[PDB]
């Protein structure tokens, strides 16, 4: 049900993989379950991303479910596949049937160097996936069920700065699940009731004109002070 | 219920707060406690238009949607001077600069 | 010619075990001689060689096996068992020979491919030459070097493969050696294992392979693998385990794919009781939503959430009664605040389970008025519904007559049974809440049976409603049976619980008719007698009385009529005669005549159990006896001969083999018992004689009448030297077995029924051997097995 | 009632707790002067005292600062000027 290719990338070979398109491989072509090359070595390893990658490989070639390889490598916490991705033109709010972007898959398994990754680039925290979960509730979602670690707290402290502000009540109650650990539904309350402070408001907005693109780079081409250069990109 | 408004004159600005039941005789007397000019030296004008002293707040055109704090509802302010009214200066706020070039919309 | 040389080739196949072509080679190699290794070296070579010629290793054999005859079927079947034996038995002489290293590899790369054929007896051949290969392997610790870079496929097929374990005979055994070899292979090397479940879990969740007996064969074998990992591995592990599964979770969609992803889950965190028990936020997450679980319409869901329960309430017991970090209460008290609603559409069995899990739960509160409140909380509601129950019965007495209140008290008692065995001796409190209504209920239920009986006959014990009742009074001595078992004040006991409940039980035993009458009186009788040593010596009397008269006769004439009777009743008078032994002789001789009667007909039939216990009565009564002077000479007088002749009897006939060890025993101690003058009177009573001489006269009359072709003189000598060694157990016993073996030759009969006994005890300790030798490697045995809680 | 100066000629006057609210405010506070703060920035600053102390410790939703492209970096020079 599946190309050489296929295969080769299964086994996570860049050397295999690239003396098959060196003969002219049909790089794109899709196999049984709906699914590419790409697909394969954005799961396993970022030396056959590139490779496969070097031969005209469409970085948003859609699966079965439309979960762009960009989508695969971030759940499965690649961050230099992720970054190599990324960087050769994919998609960062790419959506699958379940409007999923990236990010929030990331966010929903919690990992932290990739979700750093793809703010770096210019996602979209307040994205709605077709449910009705952002990124920032499935994370605080994981840290409830007592599976969060200091690397879990992290990330959830990148994704609340990057956010600007967050409200997770229903109407005026917090999610259920939420209101059965008292401390972290204070912790949540302070954090939602605030209305935030301005300086994070305009760092939000200029991410948001920033948006796709490489935000260190676009940043140094500002004239604010190193400190504020810093601030933007979430560093404090 | 809460309206947040904007009382501008020259380059002076004022901020305060009202109700949609207040009437402008109470703006008026707060433009007083912050101006020290006599209620009858003084009219409010909304977008170029004359507001009467008696009439309501609430049935002006203001409303708490429409006079969030975020976006407060201008209103314009003369001084009447020498037994007559000024015409109704007001500065409008520095132009904000050129948008540059890397944070353009693409 | 052919057929003549095939039928030779039979017969050497045939004589090979005492002086189809595999097979003669397959028995070649279970000679187990460490000589002619050159020779051993030199027959692998060439049948590898000409195998290779005739099959390549490319072919993909498991089709040709699917496609293949009988013919070659069986040369691949036999192909494999003497590549695994001869490996199993001489893997070190090829290892050695790096000369022949490619042989080897051709060897296990053959003994890979030809385990991917799924009928049963080629899989077992290959787990067991696995299963043999990892215990091999982690001896060492050299020689992992040889295997290292091959391994991997044994843990991808060993993990593919995965039984079925026993949490969610052949099949046990199978998982059992599956277990053993899965949890070697992981202690060789962690990370690599680990990463295989990962990869394995995550294509589960990439789409491919989502065939749902893929999902539940890979939750077995990571289940399985509880314990086997340090605990930091453990918590990364089973964290990115427990990841992946929730996110399958959400992208399934259907319930029956929700159901069997549920199960799983529920099985991992079922085990690795460690884990949770450190990680207490993901510990109550984990049993509310199991909370949540048991209100599932599904059956298989709910059933497994009730067991996963009990499974967390065994493993995890303290922390829901201590007050833990970030709370106000303990969880104990909020599971039973919530307790109505969580139970609800559980079926009674699971009603039943779910109480467990909570007793188990509230046997950690040390402090004493802690746990007074918290089991006065927890029967709440069976208590007020029992209550309930006996206010009706109170208003009027037909009450007891509804088969729906016959069940409701039965589900009642079976709740509170289950509650005693988690909680124990702090229950006396519930205990003695319902301990009145409840012999009150008990006497009601009996007399209305005993009526029904009365008025139809022994037919109607069929009915539904009759069958209920008698569940409600096995229910209630099952309870006392345990808190009695279970208990800890003996005087508290002799003082309060034991007269009412002799006085409901004993007479209605007796009076009853033998198809009413349920051996758990006997069997909480004999539980009651023998925690309370001597406190129950004064009430012996009647409990025989009533008891033992009607029993004895209702089990001695037909040996399958009731089956738990006999043993109920055994087990009462062992733990009579253990505990109260002065109690007999204050019954009158009758009653010590027809115990005897029973015992030395216990011994004689050839039911194995049966003979043991009565040999073992009989030789516990020889002991006790003589210490008691006033009736130790009259029942010498009367019974000794009696019984050395019906020992002899049984031991002539040589039909309990196991038991000939009890024989010889009692005998010594009857030889010596008589030697040296403890009788006090002579062996005749019409007549003075010497003892030891009358005895020796009556042994060689005995003897010749069970072996009148024996002559005189043998007779003599061995009663001489057997009556000697009465002073040693080990000779005496040597000089009855050499007595017998030489009385089966000179009849010209086989003997080795005796050498049984031996060797059975033998491979007893062997097996012993063997399970004590899989304790030393973490996770050989699953963690709800071990008696180790360790108070936390 | 406190009295605030743009860099620009324009005179922004607020209710004394509402200035408060800025760090920088407090700290130095009758009438505060500013050398580099553009008009249009601080009425969007007072726009924002004002939010601030309307919606502080609510419990509805919180409607989001409407920022424009153009002006959001000089907000933030101007807030992080401030220490709201
Ligand atoms: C997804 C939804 C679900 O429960 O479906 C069933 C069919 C009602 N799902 C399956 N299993 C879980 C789940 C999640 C847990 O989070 C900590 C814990 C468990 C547990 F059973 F193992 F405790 C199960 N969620």
């Amino acid at each position: 049900t599946l190309k050489p290719l296929h295969c080769a990338c299964m086994v996570s070979d860049a050397d295999c993989v690239e003396l098959l398109l060196e003969k002219g491989a049909e790089v794109n072509a899709l196999d049984g379950y709906n699914r590419t090359a790409l697909h394969y070595a954005a799961e396993k390893d970022e030396a056959c991303v590139e490779v496969l990658l070097e031969y005209g490989a469409n970085p948003n070639a859609l699966d079965g479910n439309r979960d762009t390889p960009l989508h695969w490598a971030a759940f499965k916490n690649n961050a230099e596949c992720v970054r190599a991705l990324l960087e050769s033109g994919a998609s960062v709010n790419a959506l699958d049937y379940n409007n999923d972007t990236p990010l929030s898959w990331a966010a929903m398994k919690g990992n932290l160097e990739s979700v750093s990754i793809l703010l770096d680039y210019g996602a979209e925290v307040r994205v709605i996936n077709l449910i009705g979960q952002t990124p920032i509730s499935r994370l605080v979602a994981l840290l409830v069920r007592g599976l969060g670690t200091e690397k879990e707290d992290s990330c959830f402290e990148l994704l609340h700065r990057a956010v600007g502000h967050f409200e997770l009540r229903k109407n005026g109650t917090m999610p259920r699940e939420v209101a059965r650990d008292p401390q972290l539904c204070e912790k949540l309350t302070v954090l939602c009731s605030a209305p935030g402070t301005l300086k994070t408001l305009a760092r939000y907005a200029v991410r948001r004109s920033l948006g796709l693109q490489y935000l260190p780079d676009a940043v140094k081409g500002l004239p604010l002070p190193a400190s504020l250069k810093e601030y933007l990109l979430l560093l404090e | 219920m809460d309206v947040f408004l904007m009382i501008r004159r020259h380059k002076t600005t004022i901020f305060t707060d009202a109700k949609e039941s207040s009437t402008v005789f109470e703006l008026k007397r707060i433009v007083e406690g912050i101006l020290k000019r006599p209620p009858d030296e003084q009219r409010l004008y909304k977008d170029d238009q004359l507001l009467d002293d008696g009439k309501t707040l609430g049935e002006c055109g203001f409303t708490s949607q429409t006079a969030r704090p975020q976006a407060p509802a201008t209103v314009g302010l003369a001084f009447r001077a020498d037994d007559t009214f000024e015409a109704l200066c007001i500065e409008p706020f520095s132009s904000p600069p050129e948008l540059p070039d890397v944070m353009k919309p693409q | 010619n052919a057929p003549l040389v095939h039928a030779t080739l039979e017969t050497l196949l045939r004589f090979l075990n005492w002086i189809v072509s595999l097979k003669c080679l397959t028995e070649i190699a279970g000679v187990s001689v460490s000589q002619y290794e050159e020779q051993f070296v030199t027959l692998f070579t060439l049948t590898m060689m000409q195998l290779k010629q005739m099959l390549p290793l490319n072919t993909n054999i498991r089709l040709a096996y699917s496609n293949g005859k009988d013919d070659e079927q069986n040369f691949i079947q036999n192909l494999s068992l003497f590549l695994c034996t001869f490996l199993k038995e001489h893997d070190q002489l090829i290892e050695k020979r790096l000369n022949l290293r490619e042989t080897l590899m051709e060897a296990l790369h053959y003994m890979l491919l030809v385990s991917e054929v799924e009928e049963t007896e080629i899989f077992k051949i290959c787990l067991e030459y696995w299963n043999h290969l990892a215990a091999e392997l982690y001896r060492e610790s050299p020689r992992r070097q040889l295997y290292l870079p091959m391994l991997f496929k044994v843990r991808l097929l060993m993990v593919s493969r995965m039984a079925k374990p026993e949490e969610v005979t052949d099949s046990i055994n199978l998982y059992k050696n599956m277990r053993e070899t899965l949890v070697y292979l992981t202690h060789l090397d962690y990370v690599d294992t680990e990463r295989i479940m990962t990869e394995k879990l995550h294509n589960q969740v990439n789409g491919t392979e989502w065939s749902w007996k893929n999902l539940n064969t890979l939750c077995w074998a990571i289940g399985s693998i509880s314990g086997a990992m340090h605990e930091e591995d453990e918590k990364r592990f089973l964290v990115t385990v427990i990841k992946d599964l929730l996110g399958l979770c959400e992208q399934k969609r259907g319930k029956d794919n929700k159901a069997i992803i549920a199960s799983n889950i529920m099985y991992i965190v079922g085990q690795y009781p460690r884990f949770l028990r450190a990680h207490w936020k993901f510990l109550k997450t984990v049993v509310n939503k199991l909370f949540e679980f048991m209100h599932e319409t599904h059956d298989g869901v709910q059933d497994m959430a009730c067991d996963t329960f009990i499974k967390i309430a065994q493993k995890c017991r303290r922390h829901f009664v201590q007050v833990q970090v970030g709370e106000v209460m303990p969880f104990i008290d909020e599971i039973l605040n919530n307790i109505n609603t969580i139970i609800c559409d559980l079926q009674p069995q699971q009603v039943h389970t779910f109480y467990e899990a909570v007793g188990y739960m509230i046997g950690a509160q040390t402090d004493q008025t802690v746990q007074e409140h918290l089991i006065e909380k927890y029967m709440l509601l069976p208590n007020q519904v029992w209550d309930s129950i006996i206010q009706q019965a109170t208003k009027n007495v037909d009450i007891l007559k509804d088969p729906e209140t016959v069940k409701q008290l039965g589900s009642i008692l079976k709740t509170n049974v289950r509650a005693c065995k988690a909680v124990g001796h702090p229950f006396v409190i519930q205990l003695g809440r319902i301990y009145l209504d409840m012999l009150n209920v008990y006497k009601c239920l009996s007399e209305n049976i005993s009526a029904a009986i009365q008025a139809n006959g022994e037919m109607v014990t069929k009915q539904p409603l009759i069958r209920s009742m008698r569940t409600v009074k096995r229910e209630t001595l099952k309870l006392i049976s345990g808190w009695v078992s279970r208990s800890n004040d003996p005087q508290m006991v002799a003082e309060n619980f034991v007269p009412p409940l002799l006085d409901a039980v004993l007479i209605d035993y007796q009076r009853n008719v033998p198809a009413a009458r349920e051996p758990e009186v006997l069997s909480t009788m004999a539980i009651i007698v023998n925690k309370l040593g001597g406190h129950i010596t004064a009430e012996i009397p009647q409990i025989f009385d009533a008891v033992f008269e009607c029993t004895l006769n209702m089990i001695n004439k037909d040996f399958e009529e009731y089956p738990e009777h006999r043993t109920n009743f055994f087990l009462l008078l062992q733990a009579v005669n253990s505990h109260c032994f002065p109690a007999f002789l204050a019954i009158p001789p009758t009653q010590f005549k027809l115990v005897l009667d029973s015992i030395i007909w216990a011994f004689k039939h050839t039911m194995r159990n049966v003979a043991d216990t009565g040999l073992q009565i009989l030789f516990t009564l020889l002991q006790n006896v003589a210490q008691e002077e006033a009736a130790a000479q009259s029942f010498y007088q009367t019974y000794f001969c009696d019984i050395l002749q019906h020992i002899f009897s049984v031991v002539t006939d040589t039909s309990h083999t196991a038991g000939l060890t009890m024989h010889a025993s009692i005998l010594a101690y009857m030889f010596n018992l008589v030697e040296e003058g403890k009788i006090s009177t002579s062996l005749n009573p019409g007549n003075p004689v010497n003892n030891q001489i009358f005895l020796q006269e009556y042994v060689a009359n005995l003897l010749k009448s069970a072996f009148p072709h024996l002559q005189d003189a043998q007779v003599k000598l061995f009663v001489t030297g057997l009556f000697s060694l009465n002073q040693d157990i080990p000779a005496f016993k040597e000089h009855l077995r050499d007595f017998l073996v030489q009385i089966k030759e000179f009849a010209g009969e086989d003997t080795s029924d005796l050498f049984l006994e031996e060797r059975e005890i033998a491979l007893r300790q062997a097996d012993e051997e063997k399970h004590k030798r899989q304790m030393s490697v973490p996770g050989i045995f699953n963690p709800h097995e071990i008696p180790e809680e360790m108070c936390d | 009632y406190v009295k605030l100066i743009s860099s620009d000629g324009h005179e922004f006057i607020v209710k004394r707790e509402h200035a408060l609210t800025s760090g920088t405010i407090k700290a130095m506070l009758n009438e505060v002067n500013f050398r580099e703060i553009p008009s249009h920035v601080l009425s969007k600053v007072c726009m924002y005292f004002t939010y601030k102390v309307r919606y502080t410790n609510s419990s509805t939703e919180i409607p989001e600062f409407p920022i424009a492209p153009e002006i959001a970096l000089e907000l933030l020079m101007a807030a992080n000027f401030l220490d709201c």
